[PDB]
């Protein structure tokens, strides 16, 4: 009912981060966990999600780069972000809804994490 | 207002029904999440389970009236039911137990269900006016127990797991048994005839032997619904042949065909309507988040409120026809809400599901409350057999119908599932409307035949 996100931070373009979401009380096993993000001055948008029986949904611009997965022993959901780009900078939230569906807007989800900042710099070592 | 044993019976019934609906409200979700059944498999297995739970209700009346006495059979049924609930909680350690445990619940419920009713009938002089009042509060007891279980059981299963839910179901039964054993003196002069001669151990052994046999046959049939389909099909065609060989009875047959349609619709609440609320409705009402599986509680809720009112306020034929029109409107409301009143993300207001469950519950108050109590006004033992047979068939067919709304575990878009629910609920509603229009047309002829 309250979810805790860990794992954000700062990374250079092309790097990788891994976020993770865990719940305290209800078993996240019965839940579709979607990951949303809000960039400065836009709305929360759906990024990526897994439902209660391993169906996956992905926003088009992260396909091939992000992977949602679920550890049902640790009761944790993961978002692996590879090939990170500056336009991926945002506050990232996890959200949980009972069932097999992953709706696209935030109003379909009752339980929200607090948010983790993810920043991707254009930094490249000097040539 | 009421005799003292009335309150004992009220609360034994409340607690037994809590255990039962504690199981019923989570069972299809448990088939899907815990046993990893697909939704189609979960739906047909639930259909078989419901069918057995209902078909075996015929046994407990005969066993209480003639073999062991009403009160002895209340005790025995409570014990077998509690064993079944703890066996279902044990199924999580030992998965292969599941079907045996469900069979134990079915047979347990079979022995128990008819009997508190009987006992309450014997708490009143034969033409006491308070009988109707008392029976409506008994139905309200059934439905308070059902309300609490359907509301809290899914929450408990989510926060503590299924073993704890099913063990609480058992504990409810155990305290029903404890309140009966405490208040036993209140009913010392109440009972059927075998209740007052010493207990015949020959008959008790026949009852235990046959119970065990039926537990195993139940488990076999719920594991193999395709032979349950054929068992019931051939049983149905044969008992129809022997009914036609032997016209108040013909009016009873037409009424049973109508009750069959009602039970096919009733069967949807724990399956397709349940998964519709999971997949395409907002899980928030009046600002509160709810477990969507708890939405089933809307049926007993509306019963609990509508039964006093409607007891305050044609006869049997119109009341059956009315109830069918109500059920039709419930499924047409579900279809409408899906086709026109949905969010861009494919979700609908839970007020539409509140209204669906209203229409359904009113159809229940008009039909299943008002059916065999006055199918018995048209008739005997053979037609009770055929009634329970055909209503078990109804629940099997309900599970098969629910499978038309089955969603694969890998779909995650509500705009993919919403057209499936609305097609099926719309056609269910259109067919039930046609069935109700035919019922309306037959109301006058039927009403002559009852004379
Ligand atoms: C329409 C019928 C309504 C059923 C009545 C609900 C029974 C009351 C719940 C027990 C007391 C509240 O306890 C808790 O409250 C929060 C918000 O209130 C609810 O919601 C929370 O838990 C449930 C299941 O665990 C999750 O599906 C839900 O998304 C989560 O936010 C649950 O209902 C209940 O777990
Ligand atoms: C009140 C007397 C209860 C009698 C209990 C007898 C139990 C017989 C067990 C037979 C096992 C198959
Ligand atoms: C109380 C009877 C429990 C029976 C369990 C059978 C399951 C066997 C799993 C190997
Ligand atoms: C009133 C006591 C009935 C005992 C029946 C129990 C069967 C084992
Ligand atoms: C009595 C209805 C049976 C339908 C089987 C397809």
């Amino acid at each position: 009912v309250q979810l805790v996100e860990s794992g954000g931070g700062l990374v250079q373009a092309g790097g990788s981060l891994r976020l993770s979401c865990a719940a305290s009380g209800p078993t996240l096993s019965n839940y579709a966990v979607g990951w949303f993000r809000q960039a400065p001055g836009k709305e929360r948008e759906f990024v990526a999600g897994i439902n209660w029986s391993s169906g996956l949904r992905y926003k088009d611009v992260v396909k091939g780069r992000f992977t949602v997965s679920r550890d049902n022993v640790k009761d944790t959901v993961y978002l692996q972000m590879n090939s990170l780009k500056p336009e991926d900078t945002a506050v990232y939230y996890c959200a949980a809804r009972f069932g097999g569906m992953l709706p696209l807007q935030p109003s379909g989800y009752a339980n929200w994490g607090q948010g983790t900042q993810v920043t991707v710099s254009s930094h490249h070592h000097h040539h | 207002q009421q005799p003292r044993p009335f309150f004992m019976i009220f609360f034994v019934e409340l607690w037994e029904r809590f255990g039962y609906y504690g199981v019923q409200g989570v069972l299809a979700v448990f088939f899907v999440k815990q046993l990893g059944f697909s939704q189609e498999q979960a739906f047909v297995t639930f259909g078989a389970f419901a069918a057995l739970v209902y078909g075996l209700i015929s046994i407990g009346g005969y066993v209480g009236d003639h073999l062991l006495g009403t009160k002895r059979t209340i005790v025995l049924g409570a014990l077998v039911l509690a064993i079944g609930y703890f066996m279902t909680g044990m199924s999580l350690l030992k998965p292969d137990l599941i079907f045996i445990a469900l069979g134990t619940i079915a047979v347990g419920n079979g022995l128990f269900k008819a009997n508190p009713a009987s006992l309450l009938s014997k708490c009143y002089p034969p033409k006491d006016p308070r009988l109707d009042g008392a029976f409506t509060l008994f139905y309200m007891s059934i439905n308070i127990g059902s309300l609490i279980a359907l509301s809290l059981a899914p929450v408990i299963a989510d926060r503590f797991g299924y073993s704890v839910t099913y063990n609480l179901c058992g504990a409810g039964l155990i305290i029903a048994l404890l309140v009966y054993i405490a208040c036993r003196g209140m009913v010392k002069d109440i009972g059927s005839e075998p209740d007052f001669r010493p207990m015949s151990f020959s008959k008790l052994l026949y009852v235990l032997l046959g119970s065990v046999v039926m537990i195993f046959v139940c488990a076999w049939l719920m594991h193999n619904v395709e032979v349950a389909n054929l068992v019931l099909i051939v049983l149905s065609i044969v008992v129809t042949i022997i009914f036609f060989r032997q016209n108040k009875m013909f009016v009873a047959f037409v009424l049973m065909l109508e009750a069959v349609v009602f039970y096919i619709l009733y069967a949807q609440m724990p399956t397709s309507l349940n998964f519709f609320a999971i997949n395409n409705v907002h899980h928030e009402i009046l600002g509160f988040s709810i477990n969507p599986v708890s939405f089933q509680a809307l049926n007993p809720f509306w019963v609990v409120l509508a039964s006093p009112i409607l007891a305050g306020i044609l006869s049997m034929p119109m009341k059956f026809t009315l109830g069918m029109f109500m059920c039709s409107l419930g499924f047409l409301t579900a279809a409408a809400a899906g086709m026109w009143f949905a969010d861009a993300q494919g979700l609908t207001s839970p007020w539409f599901i509140v209204l669906v469950y209203l229409f359904q519950s009113l159809g229940e108050l008009f039909i299943s409350a008002l059916g065999l109590a006055m199918i018995a006004a048209l008739v005997m033992g053979f037609i009770l057999g055929m009634w329970f047979l055909t209503q078990a068939a109804a629940f099997l067919l309900g599970g098969y119908v629910a499978t038309f709304t089955a969603v694969p575990d890998n779909i995650t878009d509500p705009l993919e599932t919403l057209p499936v629910y609305t097609n099926v609920f719309g056609k269910i509603g259109l067919v039930t409307l046609g069935v109700a229009v035919v019922m309306l047309l037959m109301v006058p002829w039927l009403k002559r035949m009852i004379a």
